[PDB]
């Protein structure tokens, strides 16, 4: 779950592959990525969060 | 419905049982032949043990 | 915008009462109040319901419930839906009229005999009994009851056991099975839930076979004890009275307290219409008119110390414990929320033992 | 074939002239009484007015059982006339509008009743439709109205001999947490069984835009009460999904109206085949007290069964149709409800031979030659 702020994509794919050898189980669920340009009262990041 | 003849291995278990843990003994038999069956009848439906 | 509210009764000195009640009511501006007696028929409630009733254009209307029956009591108000008017249960304790749907809201400041008999719940260290089981004649009220037992059980989740219900029919022509499965009882404890010829039957059934005897238990309140029960039935039994159930100055100025409480929490106020043609949707200031029933709960009135449950109750509540020698009530104690109140008096079983004993006893006979 | 007494309600618009001449117009040929209906109608219809109007017949003359026509929206009116028909110890049932909309709380000697299947007896055409759409997908969300945890249980063990969850709604308001939007879009089956009243719909269907509870994939389940009047259309009610009520769109509430007339008439059928004992209605207002050593009320013992005429009249305890005759409905895209189907006695009789259900077009649509293995 990560904002609009630089090094997005960057750190995302990052972390993304980082564990994806992991030799236990570790699980990635989903990746939240908020845009900065306000918030939204829909609380799609609520649910979805 | 009638009185019969008790006999065999596992009753004489219970048997046994009253004799350890002291209680007088009285038997039955199984009106239908089931333990007991969850049974969703006719009548409200209401599955039950039976 | 003056305040309204309603009773209805018998007795019009407790009109004039209410005449004072619209008086004294600035002790927390002003009330305009109608006040109607008492429609000894449906009929007649209909007729008032409408004329004084209906044309009130009220912001609620409270019912005085002077009955002593189901819910012809206040039937009218019963259809006040119509209205959907705030109201107050007051002279009956039956809560099968304090029921939350097809009655939609009556304030009982007064005792629902369900939660009531609780008490014996409470009683369950006074036996310090882990065990019983439940009697009770078969009806609508009774099945109620019997799930208030059940939520009695069902805070519990060793424990208070409580063994099989006994529901009887009005009248029935042998309760040979509460002799029955009363031979089933190891145990003591009967619960006990009846009306009046009901509480009878259990009566003239408990020496039937005797079974009446010391190691049997019937707990009930004098809502079941009262009057024939008062007589015929065996003395002594688990029974209480509810602190003021019969005083109708506990309910007036019951009215005076709450009733001012919640009237005042009344004064965008939308009242009702007068005309009952001419408005067809009924006016939604209940919501802020019951729950400010509940919302707004008085100090004290001559109802005791003012509290209510998630149902508008009085919460709060002391009944008397009793113990009836030569067919005679005599206070064993009181409780309501901190209360365990031992009596002078010792309450002997149907024999000379006043303490509990243990019930629960082990038959030797074991079938299976 | 005599005429008894009789008095025929007609409150709200309803067919006048011509039903008139089917009120009392003949009872069939094995009727010892054919009454005779008399015709009412007012604009008010307030109980003070209504109520004063039905105690007005019995004012007039003893009625002998209570026929009544309501075109409003509001069934708890039904509700507090029924008291109205206790009061008056005369066998009833809600014929039309907010009178025909089928609810609990009689009471024990209250005869009135209504025309349809239940909570559950709907509920169970509601089942037979878990079977029109073929799936496994089910679970709850439902408001505060009565019924709430009866029909619950009932829906609860009704299937379990996939239940996903039950939403269960408090009415006192809304909650802007959209806990309900975000539990109930937590609920991921394309079917489940969701009953309310539209007055409850409010929070609902605004949860439903919310969380596109309308999407293809999204859909929702509605009672008769959340399918509201044949005619109003909410327009937040989305298209196509769950429903049922007593039939409007295959006739009107008249229709049962003379059908429950004829029931009116099958009074007599059997308690006047062997009976045939009754006495007049007292028509004293006073009646409501000093009547009560007069007579107890039987109207019941042969009232409650009947089938004839081709509609059974087999009702509940409650009183609703045991051999209920009704329409699901699924709304459609002209902002119409769309006709579902009806199930005669859960019989499965549906609208048309393909539901048009709801870009990638998720049609596998194949075909095969079986070949074990």
């Amino acid at each position: 779950v990560t904002t609009y702020f630089p090094g997005y994509q960057d750190f995302v794919n990052k972390i993304r592959s980082t564990i994806e050898n992991s030799f236990v189980g570790w699980e990635l669920e989903e990746v939240l990525l908020l845009d900065m340009s306000l918030d939204d009262g829909d609380s799609k990041i609520q649910n979805q969060l | 419905t009638v009185p019969q003849c008790c006999y065999g291995f596992c009753i004489d278990l219970l048997i046994k049982l009253a004799r350890t843990m002291q209680f007088t003994y009285e038997v039955h038999l199984v009106a239908d032949g089931k333990f007991g069956t969850q049974e969703r009848v006719q009548n409200s439906n209401k599955k039950e043990w039976n | 915008k003056i305040v309204n509210i309603g009773a209805v009764l018998s007795t019009r000195k407790h009109e004039q009462m209410f005449r004072e009640a619209v008086n004294q009511a600035n002790k927390r501006i002003q009330l305009q109040a109608t006040s109607v007696t008492h429609k000894p028929n449906a009929i007649q409630m209909a007729l008032s319901v409408c004329e004084d009733l209906i044309s009130s254009q009220v912001y609620a209307i409270l019912v005085s419930h002077p009955p002593t029956d189901h819910f012809t009591p206040t039937p009218v108000s019963y259809t006040a839906g119509f209205y959907r008017i705030p109201v107050l249960g007051l002279t009956t304790r039956m809560s099968i009229y304090s029921d939350k749907s097809i009655h939609l809201s009556f304030l009982r400041t007064v005792p629902p005999y369900s939660h009531q008999s609780s008490v014996w719940f409470e009683m369950m260290r006074v036996y310090n009994w882990n065990h019983i089981i439940l009697l009770v004649s078969d009806d609508h009220e009774g099945r109620a009851a019997q799930k208030r037992l059940e939520t009695l059980l069902e805070e519990r989740e060793r424990g208070p056991k409580a063994e099989k219900v006994l529901q009887f029919d009005p009248g029935t022509k042998n309760v040979t099975a509460l002799l029955m499965e009363a031979r089933e009882l190891e145990a003591r404890v009967i619960i006990l839930s009846a009306s009046e010829d009901d509480a009878a039957t259990v009566y003239r059934a408990a020496a039937m076979l005797d079974m009446t005897g010391s190691g049997y238990v019937w707990l009930v309140g004098e809502r079941e004890i009262s009057g024939n029960a008062l007589r015929y039935a065996p003395d002594g039994i688990i029974g209480l009275q509810l602190i003021n159930g019969k005083n109708e100055s506990a309910h007036i100025s019951d009215a005076v307290g709450v009733v001012a409480q919640a009237v005042h929490e009344l004064l965008n106020i939308t009242d009702p219409p007068r005309g009952c043609v001419g408005n067809t949707n009924i006016w939604k200031t209940g919501p802020l008119f019951k729950r400010v029933l509940m919302s707004s709960k008085y100090a004290d009135g001559v109802t005791g110390r003012v509290e209510f449950n998630e149902d508008g109750d009085r919460k709060f509540a002391q009944y008397s414990i009793m113990n009836l020698q030569n067919r005679k009530l005599v206070q064993v104690g009181i409780y309501n929320g901190t209360h365990v109140i031992p009596n002078d008096r010792k309450i002997i079983w149907p024999g000379g033992e006043t303490e509990k004993p243990r019930g629960y006893q082990m038959s030797t006979r074991l079938k299976i | 074939p005599p005429s008894i007494g009789i008095a025929v309600i007609l409150v709200g618009t309803s067919d006048e002239v011509a039903i008139k001449d089917a009120h009392e117009k003949d009872d069939f040929h094995h009727l010892s009484v054919v009454p005779r209906v008399e015709l009412v109608a007012m604009n008010e219809t307030d109980p003070k007015s209504i109520i004063t109007r039905i105690c007005d017949l019995m004012s007039d003359r003893k009625i002998q059982g209570v026929v009544f026509a309501d075109d409003t929206d509001q069934e708890a009116i039904a509700q507090i006339l029924d008291f109205i028909s206790a009061q008056t110890l005369t066998p009833i049932l809600g014929i039309h509008g907010g009178s025909s909309m089928i609810m609990a709380d009689k009471d024990e000697s209250s005869m009135f009743f209504q025309f349809g299947p239940s909570i559950e007896q709907q509920a169970s055409v509601m089942l037979n439709i878990m079977e029109e759409y073929d799936w496994y997908i089910f679970s709850i969300v439902t408001t505060y109205f009565p019924g709430y945890q009866d029909f619950v249980n009932k829906i609860r063990s009704t299937i379990e001999n996939e239940l996903e969850e039950v939403l269960l709604l408090d009415m006192s308001l809304d909650d802007g947490d959209s806990k309900i939007q975000n539990q109930l879009k937590k609920l991921q089956s394309p079917i489940i069984l969701l009953y309310c009243t539209k007055e409850e719909a409010t929070y609902i269907f605004e949860v439903a835009n919310s969380v596109g509870l309308t999407g293809y994939g999204y859909t929702w389940i509605v009672p008769s009460l959340v399918a509201g009047d044949t005619d109003t259309v909410p327009s937040e009610f989305p298209t196509g999904l769950i429903s049922v009520s007593y039939d409007e769109w295959d006739y009107g509430l008249p229709a049962r109206v003379r059908d429950g007339i004829a029931i009116i008439t099958t009074a007599a059928s059997d308690m006047l085949s062997e009976h045939s004992f009754i006495p007049e209605p007292k028509s004293s207002c006073y009646n409501t007290h000093e009547k009560r050593i007069y007579q107890s009320n039987m109207l019941n013992r042969y009232l409650i069964n009947v089938t004839f005429e081709g509609r059974d009249l087999s009702f509940s305890e409650d009183g609703y149709q045991m051999h209920p005759k009704l329409v699901i409905i699924l709304l459609n895209k002209e902002r119409k409800w769309e006709r579902v189907g009806k199930w005669k006695d859960k019989s499965l009789q549906m609208k048309y031979y393909v539901w048009p259900r709801m870009q990638e077009d998720d049609h596998l649509s194949i075909v095969t030659l079986e070949e074990a293995p």
